[PDB]
């Protein structure tokens, strides 16, 4: 049971964009389903919900007369359709199903980010090992956000640390994502941290150590 | 498809069935039949009738209850006679019913089956539920063996696996004759038709109401379930159908879903609809939709006569085409047709499209006027008359008014309205919008009322009226409204900020505020046809919507819903120990 | 509209200790208030439904209580494992509302940090620039000072830190202070250094490095 959003990216201010989530693993078409947002670093807000057949939709306050909500129960799919999109509106966007009680069920989220700023993609930097040890990856200069950066293609996870991101001085977000290993596995062990930025579709395999 | 029904009467024809929903007959079978069919079935809602057969085993090893509704010679539930040939060796010698459990109602009878055997040491009194029943076990197989050790003087067979397991016991006077053991703890489930395994649910060896998948229950899961967050009834994810007395989730190769069950065909107020890959009977809300012949050639009916007319009753739609002419208004005497009575005509106020012609060359002297073609929108033209028309219209000497309300299309074809020197309003007529591509020359509109006969009585179209043109005179018989469209009617304003029924627009057209809204005064009262775009609520407000009534006793997924009215007459949930449900909040003010 | 009030905001608790969350609602709700819990970038998780209902395969730690306006979420035995913020949700009123949340954190033993210095990627000062990165690996509690020398002279207003949050299986933190500068400036010196001054720390630690 899983539940898959997309679309998520980022909007110019007035913008539009249609969300989508892949409902699987269970009857879509049998539960009233529901979009919740999460502006960055704070609390949960119902954004809209929809009928099991879709006849009836509910809006919050907030989001009226900009948003539609709706389903294609045959392609077990959900759709958020945001329009005149306001800078207010940047959040995680989950969707979730209402169960018998509660949101029993939620998808990841995908994150919209209404700027009028343009994609640039990272640049990936080896942060390398010594004077255990440690190494890293900077994942320097890049809009918007997020990044996701993985070790040895996930083979690799204890003692890993992907640090929040900061906005630095230029209108770019920057993270730095290290790893600590014993001391010993220095002239033994590759490490490899891949770095992906969806909006710039950059996809960056770095090597460290050898 | 585990229920099949069983014969009534008593090469083969045979029902791999699990449930019976009859009686099982097996009469006159050969000694060569293959009976691997039978091997499952478990339940018999009527009798077992095993009458002259030459097999030498009757194998039913899953049969474990026979109801006995429907009993044979009326007394018997097992009828087990003649199963034998009186030159050929070969007879019926055993019956493998080992995990007969029990006969609801109904008597036991097996006699004159020459060569069947250890029907006399098994206890029919452990099976046969009914305390007035007849058990009538004599004249059968001679010189037969003795019950295997294993089978404590009770067995089916010779055999080792095939014993009778008694499950049968006294009953202490709080189980009603149902129970697993003698203790007065040891009592049946309500949902058991007879006995017991042990206390639960599942523990019958038959349902009294419904089987949800091995659980005895009364009620097959509920269609709709109240939803707290969407606040009203919902489709309840846990669904099933009654396809017999068993609950399922699907309904059968070709059975559509109906109400709660699952059925052979849909029912007339209903309509077959695919949604989610089940096929489901949706309510019509008024009239189904009909597909009649029709008229014109191909057809067997040449005109619309007082026979044929019978049958167009609530008939929608038309796969052919509809003649008017003179033989079937005035009746032809040569093959004995009576005249058309016009207030039979009062049939095709349903018609809403014609895939062929509609040529109307007759019609009443009364009827001034093509009303009964009001609910007439679009004409196909698949099928035409004469050099190519679609819409034909003459020699109508009383007809005053076209009367076509509703109409918007005529898809192809060609105009036809000649000779009827009383017709008016067709003037202003926008014939371009009407007909799709070009209406140049194939357009007839000559010998009928002129404009200037028309204007000097007062026959001209409603000041609401579009460029368009009419169908006939008033603000109901309009092409377009210029303003707004009531119920087809061409008004000034919907009530907006006034008026009796408060309404609201879409499109230029007025629909009505939902009965719950209250009556606004300088503002909109809806914005919209649902109990949730209300303005106010005139009574109570359950979440979004406006409702006559707070939910008190609505089934949820988690059991039932009750919740009370505020001071602001919202409704607000009951505290959860009101198992009744409540006045207020507290639980001091709990129901009961 | 029915406002949820979560409190405490912020709380801290040593592993086993009796952990209490609570809920007031602006209106009678009865006990229909559903229990979040959200690990660091990842979906909430429904803990409870009812009030006092327990979701399918949520640890027995967990439980609730209450009916109309006051609410409690305990955890029985705090674990490493339960860091989150959890949130409420009233679901007997439109638009359905849930609460500001309650982020719960692990009191542990004190745990100094890790210094690590990372020179500029050759690569970086390919592209004509130079960011020098400090690494404070798993210590406790998160606070933590963290200066910059570059050849003994302080430099401040050109370094950014972030803290990760709190740890699922060990319960610490990890910092990362990061001095950036052109490719030009980094080459007009030589001594570069971190001076970490944590509680787990009697002396001030320098992790320092020449080009
Ligand atoms: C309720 O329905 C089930 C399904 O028809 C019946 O159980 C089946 O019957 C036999 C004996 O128990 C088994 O071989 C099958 O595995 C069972 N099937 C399923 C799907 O459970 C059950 O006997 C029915 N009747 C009652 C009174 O419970
Ligand atoms: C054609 O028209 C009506 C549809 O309403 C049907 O007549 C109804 O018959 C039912 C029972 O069959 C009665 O309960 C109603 O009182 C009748 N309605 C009216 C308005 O009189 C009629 O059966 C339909 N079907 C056919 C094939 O004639
Ligand atoms: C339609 O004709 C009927 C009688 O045939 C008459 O009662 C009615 O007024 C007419 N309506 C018009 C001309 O719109
Ligand atoms: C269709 O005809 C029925 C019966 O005359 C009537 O109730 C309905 O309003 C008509 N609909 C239209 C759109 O003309
Ligand atoms: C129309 O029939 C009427 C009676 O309905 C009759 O009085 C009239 O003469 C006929 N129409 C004519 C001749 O225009």
């Amino acid at each position: 049971v899983q539940l898959v959003e997309s679309g998520g990216g980022l909007v110019q201010p007035g913008g539009s964009l249609r969300l989508s989530c892949a409902a699987s693993g269970f009857t879509f078409s049998s539960y009233a389903m529901s979009w919740v947002r999460q502006a960055p670093g704070k609390g949960l807000e119902w954004v809209s919900a929809i009928n099991s057949q879709g006849k009836s939709t509910y809006y919050a306050d907030s989001v009226k007369g900009r948003f539609t909500i709706s389903r294609d129960n045959s392609k077990n799919t959900l759709y958020l359709q945001m329009n005149s999109l306001r800078a207010e509106d940047t959040a995680v966007y989950y969707c979730a199903r209402w169960g018998d009680e509660g949101f029993d069920i939620w998808g990841q989220g995908t994150l919209v980010t209404v700027s009028s700023a343009s994609t640039k993609g990272p640049s990936v930097f080896p942060l390398a090992p010594s004077s255990t040890a440690a190494l890293g990856c900077l994942v320097k200069d890049y809009f918007p956000e997020p990044v996701t950066v993985s070790w040895n293609s996930g083979a690799l996870t204890s003692g890993v640390h992907t640090f929040p991101a900061v906005l630095q001085s230029s209108g770019l977000y920057s993270l730095s994502s290290v790893v600590t290993v014993p001391s010993s596995s220095l002239g033994t062990q590759t490490y490899i941290c891949n770095v992906n930025h969806k909006p710039s579709n950059t996809k960056v395999d770095k090597k460290v150590e050898p | 498809q585990a229920v099949c029904p069983g014969t009534l009467n008593g090469y083969k024809l045979y029902e791999r069935c699990e449930v019976v929903m009859g009686n099982l007959e097996i009469v006159l079978t050969g000694h060569n039949a293959d009976l691997s069919f039978l091997q499952w079935i478990r339940e018999v809602t009527g009798y077992v009738l095993v009458a002259m057969n030459e097999f030498s085993t009757l194998p039913l090893p899953n049969l474990r209850v026979v109801r006995g509704t429907q009993v044979y010679d009326g007394k018997f539930a097992i009828f087990v006679m003649l199963n034998y040939n009186t030159n050929s060796s070969h007879a019926l010698r055993q019956l493998r019913l080992t995990q007969l459990t029990e006969i609801l109602s109904g008597g036991v009878y097996i006699e004159k089956n020459d060569k069947l055997c250890h029907m006399d040491t098994i206890d029919w009194r452990d099976i046969v539920r009914d305390r007035d029943a007849e058990i009538v076990v004599k004249d059968n197989g001679r010189s037969c063996p003795p019950c295997h050790e294993v089978c404590k003087g009770r067995c089916w067979g010779p055999g080792s696996e095939d014993c009778q397991t008694l499950t049968k016991t006294i009953c202490a006077p709080q189980c009603n004759g149902h129970c697993f053991g003698p203790n007065p703890n040891q009592c049946c489930h309500d949902e058991c038709a007879g006995g017991c395994s042990g206390p639960q649910d599942t523990d019958c060896f038959a349902c009294r109401h419904f089987n949800d998948s091995g659980a005895c229950v009364p009620r097959c899961p509920q269609p709709l379930v109240y939803n707290k967050l969407t606040f009203q009834l919902e489709p309840n994810p846990h669904t099933k159908y009654q396809y017999g007395g068993v609950c399922v989730a699907s309904c059968p190769h070709n059975f559509v879903v109906d109400q709660t069950s699952c059925v052979r065909a849909c029912p007339p107020d209903k309509m077959e609809v695919d949604k989610n890959g089940l096929k489901m009977c949706e309510p019509c809300g008024g009239l189904c939709p009909k597909a009649c012949e029709g008229t014109g050639s191909g057809s067997r009916f040449q005109t619309v006569d007082s026979s044929n007319i019978d049958g167009f009753v609530n008939c929608t739609k038309i796969l052919g085409n509809l003649d008017f002419l003179i033989t079937g208004l005035n009746g032809d005497p040569w093959h004995k047709i009576p005249a058309l009575d016009p207030e039979k005509l009062n049939v095709f106020r349903t018609v809403r499209e014609i895939t062929g012609y509609l040529n109307i060359q007759s019609w009443p002297p009364h009827m001034h006027n093509f009303s009964v073609f009001s609910n007439l929108t679009t004409i196909g033209g698949r099928s035409l008359y004469n050099r190519g028309f679609s819409l034909l219209i003459m020699k109508n000497l009383n007809v005053t008014s076209l009367g076509f309300r509703s109409l918007k299309e005529i898809s192809a074809g060609r105009i036809y309205i000649s000779a009827n020197r009383q017709l008016c309003y067709h003037h202003s007529l926008n014939w371009t919008k009407v007909l799709r591509g070009p209406t140049e020359e194939r357009l007839d509109i000559k010998h009928n009322r002129p404009r200037r006969d028309c204007v000097a009585e007062g026959k001209v179209c409603d000041p609401l009226c579009s460029s368009g043109g009419c169908w006939g005179p008033g603000p109901g018989q309009c092409l377009s409204c210029r303003n707004y469209s009531r119920g087809g009617v061409c008004v000034t304003h919907c009530n907006f900020l006034n008026g009796e029924p408060r309404e609201f627009a879409h499109e230029a057209e007025c629909f009505s505020c939902h009965p719950e809204c209250q009556p606004m005064e300088g503002t909109a009262t809806c914005n919209g046809s649902g109990s949730d775009t209300c303005a106010q609520c005139a009574h109570f407000r359950d979440g979004p919507h406006c409702v006559s009534s707070c939910p008190h006793g609505v089934l949820g997924a988690k059991g039932p819903i009750y919740k009370y009215p505020d001071v602001q007459n919202e409704c607000r949930p009951c505290h959860e120990n009101c198992t009744q449900g409540c006045k207020g909040p507290e639980l001091q003010d709990c129901l009961g | 509209d029915i406002q949820m009030t979560q409190s405490p905001s912020s709380l801290s608790a040593s592993v086993g200790d009796r952990v209490t969350i609570t809920c007031r609602a602006s209106q009678g709700i009865s006990n229909w208030l559903a229990w979040y819990q959200q690990k660091p970038g990842k979906a909430p998780k429904l803990l409870i439904y009812g009030a006092s209902s327990l979701q399918s395969g949520v640890p027995s730690r967990f439980s609730g209580s209450g009916s109309g306006t006051d609410f409690t979420l305990t955890i029985s035995s705090l674990q490493p494992e339960d860091f989150a913020v959890y949130y409420c949700q009233q679901y007997s009123s439109f638009p359905t509302t849930f609460g500001q949340g309650t982020k719960v954190e692990i009191k542990r033993t004190v745990a100094a940090p890790s210094v690590f210095i990372f020179p500029p990627s050759d690569e970086q000062l390919k592209s004509g620039t130079a960011s020098v990165v400090c690494l404070l690996n798993n210590f406790y509690p998160r606070e933590a000072k963290v200066q910059w020398k570059v050849d003994n002279a302080l430099q401040s207003g050109n370094s950014q830190e972030s803290v990760t949050e709190q740890d699922s299986k060990d319960s610490t933190y990890s910092l990362s202070s990061t001095l950036t500068l052109s490719k030009a400036d980094y080459e007009k010196h030589k001594v570069y250094a971190c001076e970490v001054t944590h509680q787990g720390l009697s002396s001030p630690v320098t992790k320092s490095f020449n080009r």
